């Protein structure tokens, strides 16, 4: 029920046919949004049934350029606003508009911690100006920015007469806003009614149901096991009797705005019990042999480690050019992401930026792990696959392109992928669109690459089935269950036979063949060539030549040497 | 400024007569507010005054009022009882059998400002005459966790007691005068916050870490803290040094972050405590650790490999109740280098114990204490055999950190011994604590130590008096030493001067290491002439060895390999 | 006063006492010591 949220400020979607499908695969079943609740460029007849349970948004809520009649966010409870759209805005409803937003229907929304409201350029909405925004806002941001559109170009009905105050979001009777701040008495921050007895706990944020702290509507700082307060229980208990430190059994790990038992994959844990995406300085990401990772303190120098895009060394640049190709010299783990923009292969005059070459990508050969996303939008006509990323093992995806994607391919001349050793896609999605030559798009085992239920392939506008059957675009039968990458037999992810040099072969040359190879549990490896070939028997057993029953020329006690 | 009061751990023990114990109680608890130990009020007679108990504000242990005779114990300004130490494993406030043969003991106990007890319970027993204590409800004081084990009784018979104050709710008054009733802060209070409060208003209750009420919703207007005490405020956890930064995405300096030294948060740990990565001043680190300094201050890191053995010492860990080292626990100190605790050499180990059924300590086992090197806490030596002349069991005692101190002040106490010289040949630094040498019979060489260059922490005295006398070691059997500095000498043997001026070869000091008329030739290095390379031929009235290495000689012994003097 | 099961329980010539008001076994130290079993010397003063 935890999703990471997108990062589309105002840009156009990369694929309009799979954008609603992207929101369906991500925002379904979410209740706590770690990032941003963004709804950009949604046309009419859009099934928005995946939005009926989102409650907590840690960043801003954007509804931009949409043509839907209504946005069902009636269960939206709290907008924390840790990341804001503009400098001082947290609820931005822009440029929506027969189309256009009819009613907002934000019933349970009664708390915004940081940020303001920007409702602008929406000539289909009625009740954006009659909402008391001081009831929703916190005490610290009472002087917030409350820019509300005035022109509506549609005269509609007033509010429902069953509730007083004329504070309604739409036309329904159960839709009008209940005051939680301007109805309280004394110094109550949030309350249910005007009585001082019905005031809420000081750690409740969006109201409460009872006076206790375990039944808030939304909580202010940190939640664990239904109990929420300011300070999260850490893993270190400091006993002030004999002045000692103890591991706390009841300490929970800080995850976003909550405290969980163990925070999931692609969230690196620290010593203070506050897991997040990246670790600070003097810390190395190590593996705790359990599928998860937990960075601790490193040694004394800790000088050099490989960084990438979206990090300390590279902030403003978006693509990999020849200026930042020396920094990836032979590193096996890029901290950050990789993006190949179409401007990276273009020569810009008066800038001394040389375009890339196909012989320059061989520095990415020893790459095995990417902590961010992999974005490719331009590819030369030299080689039609991704053999320069063939040793890439895992893509973590802690930094995502547009907050949603971790493996993006935009308009390439690629025909088969060729990502052989790719075995784990951590976070995000996988978008493939407008590739008119890529046939092998559904033969990849994407379900074996996934680790979260919010992950799915989004493919469109690729090479169809009719151009892949008559043209012979189908690999060998060695790839088990159709899990295939390219037409060669060397790119099966899991074949039921042995391996001769990262290539699935049918039968090892043990009883036959001019060289002799020994049999591994999954591989098939060549041993020393001067072992005597046994005509109809098991010849070789190990890499050292002493384990042969007979050798060629000389018999010495260590091994068999030719001279 | 909340002056530190040490407390007493001498439960139900009369110290001498009644007058001597009363003078010790008046001398111990004179003008002290926060009691880190235990408030034990025992054996106070009728015609005495207890005004010095008016200044005690809070106690960090149990409060044991037992076997008294005075009619009034003014514990008026006592605010909170922490209850860190338990009396009967669940009890903190124990008033136990305060009655004479006339059954007229403690008539009233005016605990006016007492509003909350965190840990422990309340036990009242055998109080015939006791006014305005039976009407006090204890649901306001004792929390809901430790409410089950408490029990009390009241038998008022022929006490001639008057009426409580009707101007206070629920009839609960501590005394008999005006505004002498219980300032209850729990039940006439809204349940809209889990902390305390000051009135019946719902939106006017205290902070979560403000225990025993407050004077406002801000954490500065607060009487006492609950877990940690920040400067004039109360916090649950004062923040570390380097937090996150949303701008530079790196580590940022502290706006208000400090360390954690016990109940308070200070800016810097002392030089002997271990600075952990979480920013808390600790005495001992974790069980899988390695105490080693990184940059000046002492730290602990995760040890690799075997991580063989650490010694808990006396007082903490497994040996918390054992009061001295003896013939039973010394076998755990065999392969031990760093004492992470205390060391008590008491006369119970040499006389034998009939209660705990332990054999007497073999005096030859004290050489096992030769193996250890340092003490984090304190050293209390009150026993030594009559035949051995010097304390040679602590020859390799390098540093005493003084983390745990005897009565909160003393760190090195070699008292009531039969020694003629201390013999601490490697004691070079005492990081914390006071040093007393007193009560000894024939121990000189004590005023010629000059302890001011031994400790580095300022504000520390020493107490050396009535040991031997300056005119007693005047004879030829006792002298400090010649040829060395008068800074310090530990014994009559020449290996006992602290700072030798001329020659400091090993542990001993001599006339001179001979560069002209000696077969070993030792080059001077930092006023410590040590033996040079053994394959160097001694010269005739010349400088033989210049420095450390085979390339510092003129004529080699056997063979010449360039500048080196090699055997083969 | 106290029986032979608590003989030697108290140190430094402090006499054993039996408090019948609480059914406890206690010490009476000589002038100069401190503790539960009269096991510590008062270090804040002489000797
Ligand atoms: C010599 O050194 C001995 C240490 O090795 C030391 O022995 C200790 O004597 C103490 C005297 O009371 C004991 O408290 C201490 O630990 C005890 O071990 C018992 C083993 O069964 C436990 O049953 C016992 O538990 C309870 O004991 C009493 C009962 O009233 C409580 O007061 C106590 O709090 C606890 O609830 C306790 O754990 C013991 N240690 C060892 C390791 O044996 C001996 O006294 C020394 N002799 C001297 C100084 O003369
Ligand atoms: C605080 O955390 C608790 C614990 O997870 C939340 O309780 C869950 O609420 C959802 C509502 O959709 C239920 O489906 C779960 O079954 C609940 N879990 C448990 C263990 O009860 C709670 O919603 C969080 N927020 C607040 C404001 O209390
Ligand atoms: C207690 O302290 C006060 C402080 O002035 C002093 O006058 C008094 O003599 C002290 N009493 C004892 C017994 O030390
Ligand atoms: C005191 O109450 C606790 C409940 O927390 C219980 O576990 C314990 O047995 C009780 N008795 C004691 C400490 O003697």
């Amino acid at each position: 029920q935890v999703c990471t949220g997108t990062d589309m400020k105002l840009r156009l979607p990369a694929s309009p046919e799979t954008h609603l499908d992207m929101l369906r695969h991500l925002y379904q079943g979410c209740q706590v949004v770690q990032g941003n609740l963004e709804l950009t460029y949604l046309p009419t007849n859009a099934s928005l049934s995946f939005l009926q349970d989102i409650q907590e948004v840690q960043g801003y809520v954007l509804i931009a350029h949409n043509q839907v009649r209504q946005v069902p966010l009636q269960r939206l409870r709290i907008v924390r606003g840790t990341q804001l759209f503009e400098d001082n805005y947290a609820l931005a409803v822009l440029d929506n508009g027969p189309g256009g937003l009819r009613e907002l229907q934000l019933r349970s929304l009664t708390e915004i911690l940081k940020g303001g409201v920007l409702i602008q350029r929406n000539p289909q909405l009625c009740y954006q100006d009659t909402i008391l925004w001081k009831d929703i806002f916190h005490k610290n941001n009472q002087l917030a920015l409350t820019l509300i559109d005035t022109n509506r170009s549609r005269a509609c009905h007033p509010c429902s007469p069953m509730c007083k105050g004329s504070r309604c979001w739409g036309e329904s009777s159960e839709d009008c806003q209940s005051l939680t701040r301007t109805v309280c008495a004394g110094g109550c921050a949030r309350c249910k009614g005007p009585l001082p007895t019905d005031c809420c706990h000081e750690q409740c944020a969006a109201g409460c149901t009872g006076p206790k702290h375990s039944d808030c509507l939304a909580c202010l700082h940190f939640n664990h096991s239904g109990i929420c307060e300011l300070h999260c229980p850490a893993l270190v208990t400091y006993n002030t009797d004999t002045f000692e430190s103890m591991p706390n059994p009841e300490g929970r790990y800080t995850f976003g705005a909550s405290c969980v038992t163990a925070c999931p994959y692609n969230y690196l844990s620290t010593d203070v019990g506050s897991c997040t995406l990246v670790c600070p300085l003097h810390n190395q990401e190590v593996t705790a042999e359990d599928g998860t990772q937990r960075c601790e303190k490193c040694s004394k120098p800790c000088a050099r480690v490989c960084y990438g895009l979206g990090m300390e060394h590279l902030r403003e640049v978006r693509a990999v050019t020849s200026a930042n190709i020396q920094e990836f010299a032979g590193c096996k783990k890029i901290f950050g992401s990789l993006a190949f923009l179409p401007e990276s292969f273009d020569g810009d005059p008066a800038s001394n930026t040389a375009p890339l070459q196909p012989e320059q990508l061989q520095v990415f050969e020893t790459l095995e792990e990417i902590t961010g996303y992999l974005y490719i939008s331009a590819w030369p006509d030299s080689l039609p696959d991704l053999s320069v990323f063939q040793n890439l093992q895992v893509i973590r995806g802690r930094i995502l392109h547009n907050g949603a994607y971790s493996l993006t391919l935009q308009g390439l001349g690629i025909s088969w992928l060729g990502l052989r050793s790719l075995r784990e896609l951590g976070s995000g999605l996988a978008l493939i669109h407008h590739n008119t030559h890529l046939c092998f798009v559904h033969t990849v085992p994407w379900d074996q690459l996934f680790r979260n239920p919010h992950q799915a392939l989004l493919h469109t506008a690729n090479r169809p089935e009719d151009e892949c059957v008559g043209e012979g675009l189908a690999c060998h039968q060695l790839c088990a269950r159709g899990h295939c990458w390219g037409p060669g037999p060397t790119q099966c992810v899991n074949c039921s036979q042995f391996l001769r040099g990262q290539e699935c072969v049918e039968e090892c040359r043990v009883l036959q063949g001019l060289p002799r190879e020994y049999v591994n549990a999954r591989h098939c490896l060549p041993c020393h060539p001067e072992c005597q070939p046994q005509n109809g028997s098991v010849t070789c057993f190990g890499p050292e030549a002493d384990q042969c029953v007979a050798c060629a020329h000389y018999k010495d006690p260590p091994f068999c040497v030719a001279r | 400024e909340k002056k530190v009061c040490q407390g007493t751990s001498n439960k139900l023990t009369q110290l001498g007569t009644f007058e001597d114990h009363f003078l010790s109680l008046q001398r111990m608890f004179n003008n002290c507010e926060v009691v880190l130990g235990n408030l034990e009020i025992t054996y106070v007679q009728r015609n005495y005054d207890l005004s010095f108990l008016k200044t005690i504000q809070e106690v960090a242990g149990y409060v044991l009022i037992a076997l008294n005779t005075v009619e009034r114990i003014p514990l008026e300004n006592l605010q909170i009882i922490r209850g860190n130490m338990y009396y009967e494993n669940s009890y903190a406030l124990a008033v136990l059998s305060n009655y004479d043969a006339n059954k007229t003991g403690l008539k009233e106990l005016p605990m006016r400002n007492l509003q909350e007890i965190l840990h422990g319970a309340v036990r009242f027993s055998n109080n015939p005459a006791l006014c305005n204590v039976e009407s006090i409800q204890w649901r306001d004081i004792v929390s809901s966790d430790f409410l089950s084990n408490m029990s009390m009784d009241f038998q008022n018979h022929l006490g001639s007691c008057q009426k409580c104050d009707p101007s206070c709710p629920n009839g609960s008054c501590w005394g008999a005068g005006e505004e002498n009733c219980q300032k209850l802060t729990k039940i006439i209070c809204a349940q809209q916050c889990s902390g305390r409060c000051r009135g019946k208003s719902p939106s006017d209750c205290c902070h979560n870490q403000c225990a025993a009420g407050c004077t406002g919703p801000r954490e500065s207007d607060c009487l006492v803290c609950r877990k940690f005490r920040d400067e004039a405020t109360c916090k649950d956890t004062c923040p570390p040094l380097m937090l996150y930064n949303p701008t530079t995405y790196q580590m940022d300096v502290n706006p208000e972050g400090k360390y954690s030294f016990g109940a308070t948060c200070v800016k810097k740990c002392p030089r002997n405590y271990v600075v952990t990565d979480h920013g808390s001043c600790v005495r001992a680190c974790g069980a899988d650790s390695y105490e080693m300094e990184e940059d000046g201050v002492r730290k602990c890191k995760k040890c690799e490999g075997p991580c063989r053995k650490v010694c808990n010492g006396i007082g903490i860990g497994e040996f918390k109740d054992s009061l001295s080292i003896n013939a039973t626990n010394i076998k755990h100190f065999k392969n031990c280098t760093s004492i992470s605790g205390d060391l008590h050499i008491l006369p119970v180990a040499f006389r034998g114990d009939s209660f705990t059924h332990t054999p007497p300590l073999d005096p030859q086992e004290l050489d096992i204490l030769k193996t250890v090197k340092e003490i984090t806490g304190f050293l209390l030596i009150q026993a030594w055999p009559e035949n051995r002349t010097d304390l040679h069991a602590f020859e390799n005692l390098e540093i005493i950190r003084g983390r745990t101190k005897q009565h909160g002040q003393f760190s090195l106490a070699v008292v009531s011994l039969n020694i003629t010289s201390l013999g601490l040949r490697s004691l070079k630094e005492i990081s914390d604590g006071d040093v007393i040498i007193s009560g000894n019979k024939n121990l000189c060489y004590a005023n010629t130590i000059n302890w001011k260059k031994l400790f580095g922490t300022s504000g520390q005295k020493t107490k050396i008096i009535s040991n031997r006398g300056e005119n007693s070691c005047k004879a030829t059997g006792q002298v400090c030493h010649a040829l060395c500095s008068p800074e310090g000498c530990w014994g009559p043997e020449p290996r006992d001067c602290v700072s030798c001026r001329n020659v400091s070869r090993g542990r001993e000091c001599v006339d001179k290491c001979n560069l002209l008329e000696g077969e070993p030739r030792e080059f001077v290095e930092n006023s410590e002439c040590i033996q040079c390379h053994p394959e160097c031929l001694p010269q005739a009235m010349n400088i033989t060895c210049t420095g450390r290495g085979p390339d510092n000689c003129i004529q080699c012994a056997h063979y010449i390999d360039g500048p080196h003097c090699v055997k083969t | 006063e106290c029986p032979l099961s608590h003989d030697g329980y108290c140190l430094h010539d402090g006499v054993c006492m039996y408090i019948e008001a609480l059914d406890k076994y206690a010490c009476n130290c000589v002038v100069g010591y401190i503790g539960e079993r009269c096991q510590y010397r008062d270090l804040k003063w002489w000797e």
